[PDB]
């Protein structure tokens, strides 16, 4: 039953004319690790 | 196994049918009220029947302790669990020194567990479903059995199986002239590939074929498999094989040895305990051996007393040739063996005495016969007198090299010459102390 | 529709336990059991050239060889085919 | 065959051995004599059965082999498994994984039990006939019918689609007793009440049967879920706290959730939605502790959720770990003055007799008169515990002659082969230069 | 629930780590433990010795025709610039010399202990 | 000791993946081969197509990409990290690979320990 | 050893060695009490610090494709070959691209009118925005517009680049890329300093040496300065007794 | 409202308190007396501002409560917050994490900061309509002088798509990466009035340690909010040195060199020092502000005694700034300005009581007093602070010296007395 009394989404780093690549390779990393590692964490469903 | 370590001699205590020790038996010589104290313990052991008890061997150095407890071992035999340990190994970067304490106790805990995996190999020939006559609710066809054919090198037979299987064989795609396994105690059919009879030298499937199984289609046999409880503390605390994200993170994780919790280790204890009753296992308490006891700490030492008066735990043997020492972890504390009075009142205490010079001679010639090597009579005398000054260990060290020495020399056994330069190419701690002190100031420190 | 019973039933043999499954068309008893024949064992190719067992297969002249020899003779008299039939 | 559990150092102490008044006896359920001692522990243990008080502290001090750790055994023993108790060493709060002040209150909270009781309706029935039709081929809506039999019902259940994919997952077939709990739809199978049938192959040898359950179908049966305030801050820690419940691996739990949990269970107190079962933590050697240790166990005594702690030492006037600093005990005196002592006496020659004759009824050794004198002589002049350990050194040695009963002869024979703490140090300052360092 | 941070810094600090491929060298050549369980000992203790190109294979390679299409199976000059043409040969010149360059690059290394090995040694 | 096969990759038919066959050649030899799905599916994840100089074990059926033969095409201005150009095989299809190395207990015991162990005799994290 | 009391120009007289010596030689410093690692032992940061005072000099010849993509067609025999048309301010060039290149051009979404670079050695792919004559294509793209290219599609650079054993060491102690899954989660795990083993310290040496051979790379030994040499302890200096030792290590 | 900043110790210290000609005042800023060590101050903040000199190390030194850590904070608040000031105690450098040296160079590196001035384009306005259809899309904004209509890319789009804006909402979008923030909505913030894009000068001053911790490895920035830095490799910093000294030179961006102050600097250990001795060395290093009240005492590590407990090594790379005690007179200055800052009045006997107070047992005594004598005084419903008031805190709350006589004086009941 315990919560966090407070929850935030992680800290985001902001650049007014960042390297066009560094986004989307961390959108394909993240999507490929969530498409390989979300079905695997469906059993913890009723824990979180 | 084949090469000669330092007890590779010791094949178990020469007891005789009463417990009274040889002279010489077994590859151990003299140390005969050691060896009966020993060969009591050994019958304690075998009893099953007592938990936690401890013995300390206590001896100064080069008297057999560690030779009396590799000893025990060899009566015990290979289904008797033995864990050796030294004193300095409880300190672990990974896990508290109780911890590795602990895990070495349940090591020393063997579990036997016997039985029997009964199942059906063969060549799948016939696959023919049996249709009643009435058909169950007027339409359709109804099956009550499902027949299938094995076929082995020696053999075939049929077997009237329930009609669920279906499901089994059509999820494993089982057809005509594959090769499957039926167990009984699980009602599963397994598919472990297609004959070989079928493969042509064209195809280029690599775990598709099989030979056709030899032997009968029924195959049953006994399994014996010896775990210890640690074995399943550890499987449970860290399990290996699940394809959930747990699993995953063990896997890329790097291992460490974890700090086992009470709860797991009852809940294993209430298994073993459910298998034992069910006859499937059978309990087979070991011991485990100490060695370097007066390394372990205080908190170690304390530990012990809950340790030892657990009804769980194995008998311990520890091993110390310290004297009136101080205990690690206290700062001027001294002890008889360097191990504290609470744990000295509960060991039982087995001395090794000193080595006359023929237990030496005997020893230096029983060493000799295990390295292979042929000794001369003036040349052993030599030896056993080196081994009179110096020390024992010192004179059963100077066999190989002056065996080496009388090779080169073109002689197939050591003769006194070889042993003597032999001695004067080799010093010995007394006599290397001697030059030390002699040149202090020329040396470091 | 077209289903699939699954039935277990206690019938006296003082009693015991029975499965049977029922197939509401012969459709789906054909899929699930087609009956199918013991399969047959393969011809051994042999290499016409060495006479060896055959443990390749050219796959222009589907002419099974056992030797980089082979190979070659058979290839000779292919090109010796399209030559004389054109 | 042998039990993973065999004859211990307390395998004899069954409890304290206590009347109403809490009285002792000479000799009852394997303790002897340590009279105020054990009616002292009586006393304890009946303020840990009312469980009212939280946070007492009890120290059970005296010299070594006089009982202090039979008394504490045979006050778990009192207890029984429905209080939790909490055995252990002094030195297992020197963690790598934690620090000192998280073991100690991890083994705190491992001594209280939260305890949960709902009921619930289930059905319990011998399974006499199941359909289930399934379509052929694609995704759709399997149907079913369950019959349930018990000795004065039955019943047929028509079957939704997860109750039809729960008793396909069981297996369920004719003839099992099955349990449904109709609110999870969980399936439970206790036994088959008949054979199945002799025509099957690969079916194996067929167990013992099951008589079929009686009464109604659908009763209404009581579930009692018990864990403890540490098994809940794990579960609550993380999501992966529930495999730190085995692998220990729990880190330091933060204070945040040790005080949300404090208040949840608060809160289902007052709703009687859970019982409170404090129980006891015993620290055998709580001389190992250090004064960071000690400072701490002197604060969360005075917690409502504090067990009884019982610590047992055999340290008189001693500097406390981590100072310089002797007190007594080896126990600074502003936790001193938080706890009753209770002190053990040493044994006299008919008490050592009696300990004597009830290990040797627990080892099932046979030994006569003579013997029990000269072991009881032995005991005293040695040790207690050196007598028990020729109990069945003796009983091996006389086994290996082919005899019956313990001689003096075993008993002399033993003491020739294994030795006490002072004849070894006797033997070992006769060869004071062969050992190593003195 | 609570927004979370958004850290704002400067564009010229994501790229303080980047360097221009021609600034810096290939270090693909000194890549040991990117050849564990992709390269084996066979690859180059035995075949890369013996089949390794080289310069003359290549070009004879890129200056012969086209060769002629497999068999079927059987069941049995105004407008001419020699500016442009230098320039063209020059360009393929340097292209099979490229060619040639990688492939020798790329197969340079050998395992420190091969997938054989690791094979063998890994138990199941 | 182990054997293989080894040539260059001539065709890859796969018919709709149930079945197809692979066709490999020598500088001496050329055979046609029937696969099956484990192996249709190797083929496909290793990307193999034609003109690639390929070894595959016949035990464990686990193919190894050599290179690939150069053709007249394959004249690249551009090449990934571990393409590499190799002559075509020369012999037999069927070969015998013999490997003999020296490793250490502690090498093995590294190996063994967890599930990429072979990447602590690395970088030393064991 | 540089012995003295405080302020007598030890480090000065360091600091002037190093500039005699120049930038091309590497001179590593140290202060004794930075060996108190908490992720490695001392000798490991000593060894690191050692190979980090060798040097190595390799001369290699760079080719980078770079330009505006205007044609990207993949010919189909699965992908042959890809052809690709880069423009520069000084013209357009056609250009066969190994298949594999292929991959990585559509995991860095290469479409018509984007300015990238290919590595001809590698075939790695950069997307280094839209070319500015784009940037009136849409009124509002969250878009990174980017001039044309100034000087030829095919770029050639000869560099002589300096790096040291311990940057051979550190490339090799961890695996780089890898599309598995435990290769994946291995990025996400913080980035610790590990004992390389000698194994690998003796492999990347038979690797330099390999190269010094075929005259890619020289060898430049280099200078490790230590001050505060007395904030070392017993072990430390008893390894350095070894250390020093080796064929290998600098001065 | 009451905000996070509550009354501190040293919350009415503004500045040193000088003149154009560093000769500080007698009360000024906050500041009052000690005109050497506020001259001294003076004279390191114009040093530190300069820029030019780097490495360069001050100690303050003097016994307690004598304003040295009330000359640290009026330097930091002469500096504004363009110029790096990091405040860290000697006993913050021992982490778990990393190690001592680690420790001291991120304090070292978070003290010189890196200015780069780039242009960006703001698009600030209220939503109109939105029409996303199967892709294509159109965008109104408005402002109270303008209003337009976009036509929308693919990334803006799925942006936009993202973060769900509908008509009405206030956005600011940053054109190049499609970053929208919602601000509110507006019928709550009123519309911005100008025009609807603009193009915008922001200024980022980004520490060496900021730039080394998000190009340690990727998402590395997070390691700045929790730290899980780890000890970041030597090659990873020098790589970034090289790279910031070619902005310096190619002009895109500049250094702005700050100050480290490490209080109570006797807790850093003989490994630090040594640390400290040559990472001053260095040409990126900042100037180093110490303050320490310790006699010839044992430096921590070691068994040597040191004037400071600080190595004479390091002494010889420090300016010392002495601190004096306070007088009279003094001591009532910063009583009444702490009476000031506390909203506390006092009469003049009642401070007369204190200042005796404050020069009889402590400074540090009798400002706390202050609060304490006006809660007694509202207590009894009074508006000015008695002397009465003061005699009674002082019975309620007693100093050291009367602590120490009592204890003395039943040493037997209390624990573990040498
Ligand atoms: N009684 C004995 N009979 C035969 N070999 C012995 C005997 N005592 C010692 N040894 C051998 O002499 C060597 C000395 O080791 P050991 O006696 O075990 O030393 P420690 O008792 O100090 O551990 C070993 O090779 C041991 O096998
Ligand atoms: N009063 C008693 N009754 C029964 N057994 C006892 C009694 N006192 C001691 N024993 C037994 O003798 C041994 C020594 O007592 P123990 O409680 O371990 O001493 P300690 O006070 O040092 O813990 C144990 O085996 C214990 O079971
Ligand atoms: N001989 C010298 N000539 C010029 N400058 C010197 C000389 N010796 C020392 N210095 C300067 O004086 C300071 C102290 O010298 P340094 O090398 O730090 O002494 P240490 O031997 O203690 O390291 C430095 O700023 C250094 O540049
Ligand atoms: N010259 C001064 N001007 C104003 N306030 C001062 C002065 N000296 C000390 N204080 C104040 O007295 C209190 C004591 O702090 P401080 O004297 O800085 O302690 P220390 O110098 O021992 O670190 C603080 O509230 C501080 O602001
Ligand atoms: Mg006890
Ligand atoms: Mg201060």
């Amino acid at each position: 039953f315990v919560m966090p009394p407070v929850e935030a989404p992680p800290p985001s780093l902001h650049a007014c004319h960042p390297p066009p690549w560094l986004a989307p390779r961390q959108a394909a990393f993240q999507e490929q690790l969530a498409s390989e590692l979300w079905p695997r964490a469906r059993p913890l469903h009723r824990i979180v | 196994t084949q090469r000669i370590a330092s007890h590779s001699h010791v094949k178990g205590l020469g007891l005789d049918e009463s417990g009274l020790a040889k002279q010489a038996a077994s590859g151990l010589v003299g140390q005969e009220n050691a060896r009966e104290a020993c060969g009591v313990i050994v019958e304690l052991i075998k009893s099953k029947k007592m938990a936690g008890r401890a013995v300390l061997l206590a001896g100064p150095p080069g008297t057999g302790k560690t030779a009396l407890a590799l000893a025990i071992a060899q009566e015990l035999g290979s289904k008797v669990p033995f864990c050796p340990m030294v004193g300095s190994e409880v300190y672990s970067t990974e896990i508290k020194k109780t911890e590795v304490l602990m895990e070495n106790f349940r090591r020393a805990i063997g579990l036997r567990i016997k039985e029997t995996k009964e199942v059906y190999e063969g060549e799948v020939t016939e696959l023919t479903p049996c249709e009643t006559e009435n058909p169950m609710g007027g339409y359709g066809k109804t099956i009550s059995h499902v027949i299938i054919g094995l076929k082995t090198a020696k053999g075939t037979k049929q077997l009237k199986l329930d009609p669920s299987i279906f499901e089994s064989l059509q999820k494993e795609r089982v057809e005509a002239g594959d090769v499957i396994y039926i167990e009984a105690n699980s009602g599963a059919v397994k598919r472990q590939g297609r004959c070989d009879t079928y493969a042509t030298e064209f195809d280029l499937e690599a775990e598709e074929y099989v030979p056709l199984p030899k032997g009968d289609v029924h195959k049953k046999k006994e399994i014996i498999q010896d775990v210890t409880l640690h074995d399943l503390d550890v499987a449970n605390a860290r399990p290996q094989g699940g394809q959930d994200i747990l699993s995953m993170m063990g896997q890329l994780m790097k291992p460490k040895k974890t700090e086992i919790t009470d709860k797991l280790r009852g809940e294993i204890n209430k298994v073993v305990n459910k298998y034992i009753d069910q006859g499937i296992a059978e309990l087979v308490p070991g011991v485990l051996f100490v060695d370097e006891v007066h390394m372990l700490d205080i908190e170690c030492f304390t530990y012990l007393h809950r340790a030892l008066e657990s009804s769980i735990a194995p008998i311990v043997i520890f091993a110390s040739n310290r004297g009136n020492c101080v205990i690690r972890g206290t700062e001027d504390i001294t002890s008889p063996h360097g191990i504290p009075l609470d744990l000295l009142d509960r060991v039982m205490i087995i001395r090794t005495m000193l080595y006359t010079p023929q237990e030496m001679k005997q020893i230096i010639k029983i060493r000799a016969q295990t390295e292979g090597i042929n000794i001369s009579e003036e040349a052993l005398n030599h030896l056993g007198e080196i081994g009179t000054k110096t020390t024992l260990r010192y004179s059963v060290q100077l066999l190989t090299p002056a065996n080496l020495l009388a090779k080169i020399n073109g002689k197939d056994s050591i003769e006194k010459e070889h042993v003597e330069e032999i001695s004067e190419l080799f010093y010995d701690a007394k006599s290397s102390a001697k030059i030390l002190a002699d040149q202090q100031d020329k040396y470091m420190k | 529709g077209p289903i699939i019973t699954y039935h277990s039933v206690t019938v006296p043999l003082a009693r015991c336990s029975r499965t049977f499954i029922t197939f509401s068309d012969d459709a789906t008893f054909e899929e699930w059991f087609p009956q199918g024949r013991p399969p047959k064992v393969p011809v051994r190719e042999v290499c016409p050239v060495t006479h060896r067992p055959a443990l390749y297969r050219d796959p222009v002249t589907d002419i099974p060889y056992a030797t980089a020899r082979a190979f070659k003779i058979i290839r000779e008299a292919y090109k010796k085919y399209i030559t004389a039939h054109g | 065959v042998t039990r993973i559990e065999r004859i211990g150092a307390h395998s004899h102490i069954r409890g304290l051995g206590l009347d109403d008044a809490l009285e002792p006896r000479q000799a009852s359920q394997g303790m002897v004599g340590q009279l105020a001692a054990r009616r002292a522990a009586g006393v304890v243990l009946e303020m840990i059965r009312e469980g009212k008080i939280a946070g007492r502290a009890v120290l059970i001090a005296g010299q070594p082999g006089t009982g202090k750790t039979a008394i504490a055994m045979g006050m778990a023993q009192a207890l029984g498994p429905d209080t939790p108790f909490t055995a252990i060493a002094g030195s297992e709060i020197f963690s790598l994984e934690m620090s000192k002040t998280e073991a100690l209150t991890q083994a705190f909270r491992r001594s209280i039990g939260v305890r949960i009781k709902e009921e619930t309706e289930i059905i319990e029935g011998e399974v006499v006939e199941i359909q289930i039709d399934r379509p052929a081929t694609g995704t759709g809506s399997k149907v079913g019918k369950l019959t349930l039999k018990t000795t004065e019902m039955e019943t047929i259940y028509d079957l939704g689609t997860k109750m039809i994919e729960s008793l396909t997952k069981d297996k369920v077939q004719a003839g099992d007793v099955i349990t449904i709990d109709k609110a999870t739809g969980k399936i439970s199978k206790l036994g088959r009440s008949f054979t199945r049938a002799r025509d099957y192959d690969a079916m194996g040898s067929q167990t013992k049967f099951v008589q079929c359950p009686d009464g109604e179908l659908q009763k209404r049966k009581e579930v009692v879920h018990t864990v403890s305030l540490h098994e809940i801050d794990v579960i609550n820690s993380r999501t992966q706290g529930f495999l730190a419940l085995f692998s220990g691996d729990t880190g330091e739990i933060k204070s945040e959730v040790r005080e949300q949990i404090n208040a949840k269970v608060a809160e289902w107190r007052e709703e009687g939605k859970a019982e409170i079962i404090p129980g006891v933590l015993f620290i055998d050697e709580v001389h190992m502790l250090d004064i960071e240790s000690f400072s701490f166990l002197n604060r969360a005594l005075e917690s409502d959720m504090a067990p009884v702690l019982i610590m047992a030492t055999n340290r008189g006037i001693t500097r406390i770990r981590g100072t310089s600093y002797q007190s007594p005990h080896g126990i600074p005196i502003d936790l001193l003055d938080r706890l009753l002592i209770v002190s053990t006496t040493p044994y006299s020659e008919k008490d050592t007799k009696q300990i004597l004759r009830i290990r040797c009824e627990e080892e099932d050794v046979e030994m006569s008169e003579d013997a029990y004198t000269v072991l009881t002589r032995i005991g005293l002049e040695t040790s207690l515990r050196y007598a028990i350990q020729l109990i069945t050194a003796a009983s091996l040695v006389c086994r290996k002659r082919k005899g019956t009963e313990v001689q003096v002869d075993d008993i002399k024979r033993v003491y020739s082969l294994f030795l006490d703490e002072s004849r070894s140090t006797q033997y070992m300052k006769e060869y004071q230069d062969a050992f190593l360092f003195n | 629930i609570t927004p979370g941070i958004c850290f704002s810094t400067a564009s010229l600090v994501l790229r303080a780590t980047d360097v221009h491929p021609l600034q810096r060298i290939d270090m693909g050549r000194f890549d040991l433990i990117g050849l564990e369980g992709r390269v084996s000992r066979y690859e180059a203790d035995t075949f890369l010795p013996r089949h390794r190109l080289s310069r003359r294979v290549l070009l004879e390679v890129a200056t012969a025709p086209d060769p002629p299409p497999r068999p079927k199976p059987v069941k049995m000059s105004p407008f001419y610039l020699d500016s442009l043409e230098e320039k063209r040969k020059r360009q393929r010149s340097e292209r099979l010399e490229r060619i040639f360059q990688l492939s020798e690059a790329h197969g340079a290394l050998a395992p420190v202990y091969g997938t054989e090995v690791l094979d063998f040694c890994t138990l199941p």
